[PDB]
């Protein structure tokens, strides 16, 4: 009856956190380019058949307005609209 | 009930006091669990003892259960004022559902208003002879010169009361002297004359 | 009252599908009770 | 059965102590001059230092078996007040966490003192034979 | 852990049916079974069925086989661990034999060979099953409380709205010849509730 | 990646039917400010 | 007592045997486009290379128990010849280390064979019931 601390290693315990998403396209995304693509050039090609768990019992809490994967996308596309225009032709001696 | 419990057991404070709970084969005790409730009258019940074998969340370490092969006991140790109720087994597995006993009745040993105006106006008359604060849970009520009595209830502080009332007519209000409510012994007398 | 249109800030526009989605970390470390000791 | 990744995380601890080795599977792994390939690394790379935070604890302490262990750490009352039948089967993982959180720290110093005092221990049985 | 909260008492004549309600608060409804026991005054304490809320799983007693049927609504969701829901009970063929008090309970795990068990129990509901009509109460202020006479459907009897609470002693009732019952109780107001009749009435002493 | 299985659910609060998975679905970058263009339609009732 | 991280580097190696649990502990872990995250991360992978280069000596030695251990390789006289009570109450671990740098490949050498040899011998322990 006098009891023993017991670790435990795979347990579903989970916490709030933000980290740094990557992309994922299917591979016909990275098929239709001649350079054509403005994202696909190193995208993960999706898994072929994606696995959805329904976790019975659960009851979580989401807030869609204070999510960050949201903030996360956006940054990226800006970073993503700037960086296809850098090497691209500059019209300063235009203006005239 | 196919559960039979002991009729009545006792036990003097700071003692033990054990509960039986029989029956047949079909019910008790051989491939059954056993569960223990303290049910006061009028109020809800309490888990104390489940699964012929630990205690309920909360339950102080004062009880213990056992069963063996035919009948299961509960042991009370240390008794308590507040210990003095109704205490019921039921008989039950993992599929089917329970069957409540008789019931065992533990004892712990060792420890007038005058018809108002507006009823006058009905016109009835009727005094209210109210009992509290008496142990034991027993006592009897004369009357003398619609005659009803209650039994004896425990109340929220461990002790008992009743009430006994006399409806009288308004004739009789200025025809007798005077009233008399025995208990035993108190007695309360009113003269109806306002 | 009058509803017109508006935007302006596009996060909204990825509000609108990543509304059912939220990020977790795994903490597969847990510790619990029982009587069990490992002998010496 | 096997319910899948995170299958048993809404239900009580010993229904849940069947899936550890699940969990643990899918815990480590299931391009030109971009962003996206420092996007990936560095996810990539927190991935293993998520992973081996867990291992070294998991080391240090008497159990690299990796799966469940016991210890020889008394369960110090204090930290719950809760029974054995009334955890687990009555409670889940998640909900344990969030009672345990505030003393998990304090277990784990708890842990490294045994396991380092057993190895000690045991190197003198080793070598008077 | 939570708290179990049941409808009124109801009076209703033999034959016809009646629905109890009990609704919860403070637990995940689902994760728990809801066991009703009633108690009758002469068979004694009686368990009747009991329901899975997840699943809808029932097992009545072969008794109230025939003549009882549960329901369940579902689960409102308040925090990621508690909930609140509602669970009821309708009784059909009405006989003598079923007055008295009809408890609901929660049960005590999830997983194991007692899962079902009541552990936690509501406030009871009271039903009478009787062809005599309601008669609403009779209040009286007490010449130094107040004094329920004649009603007959269970009384609630506060003070000040609930205020005064302190030093009230409220007794039984009496069953008199009539089938009526009479209790009673001791700025000054005394709030007498009488739901079946629908009718409040609070007193000045 | 928790992925609510509800069909009424406005962003906020618990959901009683949530799913677990790695990638969230086709979610195309469109770029508009009034009106959203090729989105994800609702589930029975429109949403709020 | 906790001396804390490299407490006993000036103390002996008998005194020194009871920190190794300690230093272990803070052997492993305790942006936009810059030159730090860089800076950082490099660095970042050095630490696991330099952890995970020890962890697979320790593995393809007998003891993966990663704390202490003793092993069926006698100590060849030729490498000290000094005596146990005057290293473990007389000598610092960087003083030992600085005799024994010399031979430290060697032996490792042997610890590889004796455990591969020990592991191939018990396998046939196993066959045989
Ligand atoms: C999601 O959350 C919930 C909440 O945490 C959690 O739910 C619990 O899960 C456990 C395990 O499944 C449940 O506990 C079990 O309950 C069993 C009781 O049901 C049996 O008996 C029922 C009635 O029997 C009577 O009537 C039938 C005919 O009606 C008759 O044959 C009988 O003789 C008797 O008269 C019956 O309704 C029930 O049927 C269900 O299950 C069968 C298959 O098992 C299925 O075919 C049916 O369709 C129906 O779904 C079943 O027959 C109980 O017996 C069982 O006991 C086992 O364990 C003990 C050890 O304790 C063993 O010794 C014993 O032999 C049994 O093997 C166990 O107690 C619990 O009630 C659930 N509900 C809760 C907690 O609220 C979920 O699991 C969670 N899920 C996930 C994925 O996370
Ligand atoms: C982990 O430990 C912390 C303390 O370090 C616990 O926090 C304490 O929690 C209690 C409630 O259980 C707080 O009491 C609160 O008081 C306010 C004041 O009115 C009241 O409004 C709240 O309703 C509540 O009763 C207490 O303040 C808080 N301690 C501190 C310093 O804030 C925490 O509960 C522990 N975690 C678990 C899971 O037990
Ligand atoms: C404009 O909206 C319509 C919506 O009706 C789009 O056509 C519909 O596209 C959806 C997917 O975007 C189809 O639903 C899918 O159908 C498969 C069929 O197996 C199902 O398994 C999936 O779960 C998913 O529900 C839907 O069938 C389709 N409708 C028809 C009539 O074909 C259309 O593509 C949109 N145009 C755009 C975005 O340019
Ligand atoms: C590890 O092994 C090396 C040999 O591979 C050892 O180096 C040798 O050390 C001795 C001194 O103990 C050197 O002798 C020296 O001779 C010069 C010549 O006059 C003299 O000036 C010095 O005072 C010293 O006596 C010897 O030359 C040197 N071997 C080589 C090839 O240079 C080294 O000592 C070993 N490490 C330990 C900790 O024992
Ligand atoms: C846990 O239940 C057991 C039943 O065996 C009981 O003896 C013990 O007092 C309970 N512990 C607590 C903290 O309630
Ligand atoms: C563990 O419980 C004991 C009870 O004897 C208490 O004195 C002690 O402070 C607790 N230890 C810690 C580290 O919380
Ligand atoms: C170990 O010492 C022996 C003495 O018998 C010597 O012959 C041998 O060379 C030494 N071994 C090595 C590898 O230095």
């Amino acid at each position: 009856e006098n009891l023993w601390v017991t670790v435990y290693y795979g347990v579903p315990v989970w916490k709030d956190a933000e980290t740094t998403l990557f992309c994922a396209s299917d591979a016909k995304a990275y098929e239709t380019e001649k350079h054509n693509v403005w994202a696909t050039h190193a995208c993960v090609p999706t898994d072929p058949n994606p696995q959805e768990i329904h976790l019975e019992n659960v009851t979580e809490e989401f807030n869609m307005w204070k999510n960050n994967m949201v903030e996360q996308m956006h940054t990226d596309i800006i970073s993503l609209w700037c960086q296809s225009l850098k090497p691209c032709v500059k019209l300063t001696p235009l203006c005239v | 009930s196919v559960l039979t419990q002991s009729a009545s057991v006792s036990g003097s404070l700071g003692q033990s006091v054990t509960i039986s709970c029989t029956g047949p084969n079909s019910v008790c005790c051989s491939h059954k669990s056993i569960s223990w409730y303290q049910w006061p009258p009028g109020r809800a019940p309490t888990l104390i003892i489940y699964e012929d074998n630990e205690r309920a969340p909360g339950i102080s370490p004062r009880f213990s259960g056992y069963k063996s092969y035919w009948s299961a006991y509960l042991t009370i140790s240390d008794l308590r004022p507040e210990d003095e109720t109704t205490y019921y087994c039921c008989s039950y597995t993992h599929n089917s559902g329970c069957v409540f006993g008789t019931g065992t009745k533990v004892s712990v040993l060792g420890q007038l208003f005058p018809p108002s105006s507006e009823e006058l106006q009905a016109n009835k008359a009727t005094l209210v002879c109210l009992i509290s604060d008496f142990y034991p849970g027993a006592v009897t009520v004369a009357w003398k010169a619609g005659v009803e009595t209650t039994t004896p209830s425990k109340q929220s502080n461990n002790k008992y009361a009743a009430s006994s009332y006399l409806s009288l007519t308004p004739e009789q209000w200025k025809s007798h002297r005077s009233y008399s409510c025995q208990v035993t012994t108190v007695e309360k007398t009113v003269a109806p004359t306002e | 009252e009058t509803f017109r249109p508006g935007g302006g800030d596009m996060r909204d526009n990825w509000r609108s599908e990543l509304y059912k989605y939220k990020v977790v970390k795994i903490e597969p470390l847990g510790v619990a009770p029982t009587r069990c000791k490992r002998r010496v | 059965v096997f319910l899948g990744f995170l299958g048993a995380a809404g239900s009580t601890m010993g229904a849940a102590s069947m899936t550890l080795t699940v969990q643990a599977r899918n815990l480590l792994s299931g391009l030109k001059l971009t962003v996206w390939g420092i996007k990936q690394l560095q996810a990539r790379v927190l991935a293993v230092e998520r992973y081996l935070r867990d291992q070294q604890l998991l080391g240090i302490w008497g159990c690299s078996g990796k799966l469940i262990c016991c210890t020889n750490v008394p369960w110090n009352s204090s930290w719950s007040n809760r029974n054995l039948s009334e955890i687990w089967d009555n409670m889940t993982w998640l909900q344990w966490d969030k009672e345990i959180s505030n003393y998990t720290q304090i277990i784990y110093g708890l842990l490294e003192e045994s396991q380092n005092q057993q190895e000690k221990n045991e190197q003198d049985l080793l070598a008077l034979d | 852990q939570g708290q179990l909260v049941q409808s009124g008492a109801e009076l209703k004549k033999p034959g016809a049916s009646v629905k109890i309600s009990c609704k919860t608060s403070g637990y995940r409804f689902n994760f728990y079974h809801i066991n009703w026991i009633r108690q009758t005054a002469g068979r004694g304490p009686e368990w009747m069925g009991w329901i899975s809320p997840y699943s809808g799983d029932k097992n009545l007693a072969p008794a109230f086989q025939d003549r009882v049927i549960m329901t369940t609504d579902t689960e409102v969701p308040v925090t990621s661990f508690t909930s609140t829901g509602a669970a009821y009970m309708e009784i059909r063929n009405l006989k003598f034999d079923d007055t008295g008090t009809y408890f609901c309970a929660k049960g005590l795990l999830r997983d194991g060979s007692s899962t079902w068990l009541p552990y936690l129990w509501g406030q009871g509901t009271l039903l009478t099953v009787s062809s005599a009509s309601t008669k609403g109460p009779s209040v009286f202020p007490l010449a130094p409380g107040c004094l329920v006479k004649d009603y007959f459907p269970p009384v609630t009897v506060s003070w000040n709205s609930g205020a005064l609470t302190s030093g009230v002693h409220t007794f039984p009732a009496v069953l008199q010849s009539s089938g009526l019952y009479s209790l009673s109780s001791v700025t000054y107001i005394c709030n007498v509730n009488h739901k079946p009749s629908n009718t409040k009435v609070d007193k000045r002493v | 990646i928790l992925k609510c299985k509800d069909k009424k659910f406005n962003g906020t609060g618990p959901c009683p039917s949530v799913s677990t998975v790695q990638c969230t679905h086709g979610i195309k970058p469109v770029v508009s400010t009034q009106l959203l263009l090729n989105g994800s339609l609702a589930e029975e009732e429109v949403m709020i």
